[PDB]
């Protein structure tokens, strides 16, 4: 009983964590993507006043 | 037969005496252990879960 006590007390707050941790991968997965789609407008709109 | 058949009545006295005293040492050693595993057990996790913080 105490050992499945236990095994919660781990489990939980290891799922816990990685529900943090997953969100701030998945943050720091895109803002890359974010600031190049940014940037690229600009890189856009010069390469279009070149015509 | 007479006389083998006269020692069966206390043959299995002592083992019956033996065989109460081992389970009762296993029955021992077997609640204490369990004891000691749980104990192990959660100071070892509490410790996995400050690793994992």
């Amino acid at each position: 009983i105490e050992m499945a006590k236990a095994q919660r007390d781990y489990e939980l707050k290891k799922a816990a964590y990685d529900i943090e941790v997953n969100t701030r991968r998945a943050q720091a997965d895109l803002a890359y993507q974010l600031q190049v789609a940014k940037t690229k407008q600009q890189i856009e709109e010069q390469r279009v006043q070149v015509q | 037969d007479y006389l083998s058949s006269l020692g069966k009545t206390q043959t299995a006295v002592v083992q019956r005496d033996a065989d109460i005293g081992v389970a009762e040492a296993e029955r021992d050693a077997g609640i204490r252990e369990a004891e000691c595993k749980k104990e192990m057990l959660d100071v070892k996790f509490m410790a996995d879960t400050k690793i994992a913080d």
